[PDB]
């Protein structure tokens, strides 16, 4: 499903084989989260704010030490929580994946009216032919199901 | 017909790990490490990088600079980090400093760890306060200034007085004179001498006792008089003597006491220094490099991702931060 | 939809107009949670446990130097840490937003009955007047399609 | 739901009261899941890679207490992230059990057949007798809505 | 009818950072930072704040309190923190102490860093050990207890025993006598006199080599005889001389050597000092103040949320965590 | 009929804390704490505790290995971790050293707290260096080697010359002589002894003055000659002597300065010290005894979940890190 151009994207499988168009408003959401994530990674090598007076070296040993054992304790800390973050955005980037499915998937539940057979896997199968000119006006928006024939949603007026 | 919603699948480039997915195959991603490559020392784009503690003034060492050399005395640029070249400055202008007989080697190292460096006008302790009325600072003669005129380290009187001869021994008290945030560096010593020479010029012909006492602890010498150290790092080229100095670091509120006997050299001015800076050793600066930050390890280096793979070291600016392994992050759909 | 009382509800638009009701249960959930999230986020400027022997001032300088680097060391990492927790849990908190919205659609999914239909933006369709009444029924899950003269699920006997 | 064997499972109940079976295959990716999470608490007593020259003891005391300093800092800052990721890993582990019976849910949406009326909280209704083989064939993935009698999606040609 | 289930607007009033979302407009929101303000210093609400190390002993300082002076031994109550209202204690009892030619300037500043501060009864060294068999304590003079009677410091004796001259020296070893978790701080020294008096006293017209050796490290001094500074920190209007401390500190498990000539002033008594307790810089404490925390930079500050924007400094209680910038977390709907 | 999809209910055994639930019931859990059980101190499984310096050189302590003493130059085995047994090393052979009136006492659990200790071939300072050109390192007589052949310290020469009377002084410069990731490890010091006996043997009768300036700071001593401590830690039944002992560190790069009157006793050989290793304090190992982690409050421990709840201390290898309450990790469903 997609990649015409973007990762996300609608399909339709019928009587003319698999057609394909592609949302390029969610690929682009999902590319600004993943950049927006990677620039709060990149914070984490400015968290120096206080500048204090520094130890020089060629001095005592002992206090050589203390001051070789502080930067190096905080070097590994530092190493190991860019590593979990990275595992835990590396998970958050591939949930956001079906997060966006969802969504497009109730975008379509509401487009395609109270017809449609929802199958669960995000496919709905409408009593029509559905060839490219219907999976634009999926992505943009625009389908309605009485240009097709299909039922629309009851009105709530009564 | 059947309409679908979902995402692409491609084929798979990177493995990515996670929490609790494992390693995940994914159609691309973003490498957030990088191997560092070596480069020159230089500055920071942000800033000066101090290097030597006056680079307009030719012919000096930095120890020479820190000591107030008569000819030594120039401009101190500010700096954003400085450079840490000489493990053991050496001097080559005035008279010669035994400096690996006490702790003032260091001394053009602790001046460059701060960005303003200023000379502060007036002695720390003036001649008019010491016990033996008429005190003078005698010229050297071998610190000639500029024209050849005899001089003195203006950091260092050699001080005599109205009398010669053996004494109980006398006490001062010097107190920071800087501003709040300034530390105050110091610099006293005391001439050593064949027994002949420190009885022509002082009275006496035995060791005398220097004691000093300063938030850093006690300090004690008694500076044997004759079989000098070879003569090295002066101007001088017959000396006799040699000068055995302290130094001393203040911090606002603080005093310090110097108990000393004859051949006392006394505080003649003294160095201000403002805010912390960061230091790295390494090779003195490229003219005309510039890089994003500085490594100890790697020279002048930049920063294309946050993280790197590579030697662990000290690094000043905009560094990116050591990992242990290769970094990848997901940026495309999970492979089919 | 809501805030008659409450940040989460219900409402029913059609001839009669636009009528709004609001779940405090729902509502008091969500400020529940955001209390406990800001409840964990109090306890990060309690993690010292340990007393040392604390270093006294008026010493060596480098010793002071050292016990001076430490506490800007633990502070700056502190400060950075708390920053990093106040973004995700407003990511987090803005999150349980649509979570929240979820569950009050499936509650709707449940009380409206088979024939209501699920337009996928949280709104159904009925054929009968929603007048404030059924508002109030739907909040206190009360709710019995047969009331209306709408079908009700099909039993499990047959 | 579930425990035959498993936590996961599906049940149904009607004429022949309560039947119950497990999905072994997800109740597994719970534990895996589990597992891994617990995997990655194990990595924070690891994060000493570099080694530096020790500071003996019977020293002057200030650089003692200096060392001992560094060590509880780190020791109360180890603790506190501790009992942090265990809060955070088992609020996860709990949603977790949410997400997993969502895409049970969805499982049967797609194996019940357009025919069986969704009610919200994952029960589906159907019109025939669902008694142990009914349960074994949603289990395993092979349920065929024709072999009760029930209406299959219509297909995609037209 | 149409039945939504959702959410409501309503205008926003905030807008608060977040991970992907950027800056999120938002109804409501909790404010999790505050700007300190300034106010007295006080008690902590879970205790007391030590301030003056015997507060219930009028007309000493904390300095004759921790030198034992015969009319400045009260009671010292525990605390959980302290103020450090005096970066040089001054004395104001008994003979002269030269406390800028030492370490024992700092030393009221050591005891109140911890909890409970006990004077341990019995001589640190007892008398009866001493190499010059009949060692006794003789009476300042300049130490009057209570009824005008000659007395002594309680931590330092004056020793004198048969013989008078030069010696070689004579070694003693202190070994730690306070329990396993009790550090113990010893007071010892040299008095130093005119050559006249010193020969009167002791047999000697030179001044004597003191020596120690504790964990610290090696201490050596040899005080100057005469040329004294000018008499101050004192109860006496006339010294002639001055006495030279040197404060020494030993852990369980843990011994220090003093080799010491003539004119050696040994360990009368000593502290024992449990568990440490935080210490802030300050004033002294405001009659009747109560604040949840002592800050550095603010006196007593109360805590109305968990973190605060303002100056950095340590603080002791229930304080707030600095953060850098004002931090809001969601307490309300997305806003329309 | 009604086929519905969920997770089963069971009795609820644990309460797990969360974030936003509060105390959720699950029907099991896991317990990533436990409580440490003291075992015997051994090896830690991926390699050797070093515990006594030289474990196959019977009849000698860590101290006389480290001395060098002729019949303790054995083989040092690597290690990955080290015991610290005893807080005063003793020595038992060869001539009595003052080990508390300096920092020598700690010698043995300073070469202890490295990798690989090496004895590196040669004198730190040549003999032929010296300014008394004839220079010899005499045989103690109270240092036996094996056949009851009179000898010397490994690491300390008893340097005599061709003169004897008072003198000057004399300078020598050590430099570092090991290799780049080496750290070099110098004993150094001075023979005091009674006057008489100094004169005998070097043509003085008063105490001499001894200095030394390395990167630790200036070190002075002017030994008593006569009035020893009692005889003790040593072979010798008379010594009338005693030996002052001084410890010098360098690393790469650095120098050390020794100023030296008569009596001195130089370097006669150093240790070189590789890659770093923990160290914690605790009894000499159990013979047979393997454990995962060395604890200092618990002995040898095993890890049977990654936290531990209990006292607090150091640890080495493949320790659980210590929490402060029991920690449960959900296993399972919420209980209904
Ligand atoms: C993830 O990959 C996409 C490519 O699929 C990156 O987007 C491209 O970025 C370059 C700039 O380097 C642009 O010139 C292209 O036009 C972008 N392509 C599209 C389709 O927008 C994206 O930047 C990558 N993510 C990150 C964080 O770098
Ligand atoms: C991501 O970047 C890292 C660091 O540059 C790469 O790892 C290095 O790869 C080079 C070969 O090009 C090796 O010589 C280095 O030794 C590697 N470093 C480490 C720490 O292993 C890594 O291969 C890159 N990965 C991708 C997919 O680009
Ligand atoms: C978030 O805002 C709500 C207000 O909408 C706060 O709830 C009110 O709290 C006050 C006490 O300060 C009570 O007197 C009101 O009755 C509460 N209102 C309701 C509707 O319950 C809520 O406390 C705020 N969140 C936090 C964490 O303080
Ligand atoms: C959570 O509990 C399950 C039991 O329900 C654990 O799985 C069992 O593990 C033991 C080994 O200790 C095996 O012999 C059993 O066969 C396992 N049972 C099943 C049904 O697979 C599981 O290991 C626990 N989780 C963790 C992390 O320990
Ligand atoms: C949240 O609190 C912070 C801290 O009190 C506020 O920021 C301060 O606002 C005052 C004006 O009232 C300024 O004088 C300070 O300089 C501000 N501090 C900083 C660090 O910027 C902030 O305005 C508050 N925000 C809200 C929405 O209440
Ligand atoms: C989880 O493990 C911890 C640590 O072993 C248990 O807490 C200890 O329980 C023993 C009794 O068996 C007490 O004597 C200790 O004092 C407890 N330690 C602490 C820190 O409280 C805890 O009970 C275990 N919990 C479960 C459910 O197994």
């Amino acid at each position: 499903d997609g990649m015409i151009a973007g990762w996300h994207g609608y399909s339709s499988t019928g009587d003319h084989g698999t057609k394909v168009a592609a949302d390029l408003v969610s690929t682009q959401k999902a590319m600004d989260a993943i950049t927006a994530r990677i620039n709060n990674m990149n914070k984490m090598t400015e968290r120096a704010f206080s500048v204090t007076d520094s130890t020089m070296q060629e001095i005592q040993k002992e206090i050589k030490d203390l001051d070789k054992k502080i930067d190096d304790v905080r070097a590994d800390e530092t190493a190991a929580q860019i590593e979990m973050i990275v595992l835990l955005e590396n998970e958050n980037i591939i949930n956001a994946e079906d997060e966006h499915v969802h969504a497009l998937k109730q975008k379509l539940t509401k487009m395609l009216g109270p017809s449609a057979q929802d199958m669960g896997d995000g496919c709905f199968i409408v009593d029509h032919q559905c060839k490219e000119d219907c999976l634009r006006e999926i992505v943009s928006g625009n389908y309605t199901p009485s240009k097709y024939g299909m039922d629309e949603f009851k009105s709530p007026i009564i | 017909d059947k309409i679908c919603a979902g995402v692409a699948s491609g084929k798979g480039t990177h493995r990515v790990e996670t929490i609790t997915k494992g390693e995940v195959l994914v159609t691309n991603a973003i490498n957030m490490t990088h191997t560092p490559t070596s480069g020159p020392f230089g500055d920071l784009k942000t800033g000066n990088v101090r290097d030597k503690l006056c680079p307009t003034c030719t012919g000096c060492t930095d120890m020479d600079v820190a000591l107030m050399t008569p000819t030594c005395n120039g401009v101190i640029p500010e700096a954003i980090a400085a450079i840490q070249h000489e493990n053991r400055p050496l001097q080559s202008k005035c008279n010669p400093i035994l400096h690996d007989l006490g702790n003032t080697r260091q001394l053009p190292n602790l001046l460059r760890k701060y960005k303003k460096i200023r000379k502060s006008s007036g002695i720390a302790f003036p001649l008019a306060s010491y016990a033996d009325q008429p005190v003078i600072s005698n010229p050297s003669g071998n610190c000639r200034d500029g024209n050849g005129v005899e001089s003195e380290f203006g950091s260092l009187l050699w001080l005599t007085g109205n009398t010669k001869g053996a004494i109980t021994g006398e006490t001062i008290t010097i107190t920071h004179q800087c501003n709040n945030d300034e530390v105050m560096v110091l610099v006293w010593g005391a001439w050593a001498d064949l027994s002949a020479t420190m009885n022509t010029i002082y009275g006496v012909t035995t060791p005398q006792t220097y004691v000093s006492n300063f938030p850093s602890g006690r300090f004690s010498m008694s500076p044997f008089l004759g079989n000098f150290p070879a003569l090295a790092e002066t101007e001088a080229t017959t000396a006799t003597g040699r000068i055995y100095l302290r130094m001393e670091v203040l911090e606002s509120g603080q005093r310090g006491t110097i108990q000393y006997q004859r051949g006392f050299m006394g505080p003649g001015k003294f160095w201000c220094l403002s805010e912390p800076i960061p230091v790295v050793k390494g090779a003195v600066k490229t003219n005309g490099a510039v890089s994003d930050c500085l490594h100890e390890v790697y020279g002048g280096i930049s920063k294309p991702t946050p993280f790197y793979t590579g030697n662990r070291g000290k690094s000043v600016g905009n560094c990116p931060k050591w990992v242990r392994k290769p970094l990848l992050v997901v940026n495309g759909t999970k492979a089919r």
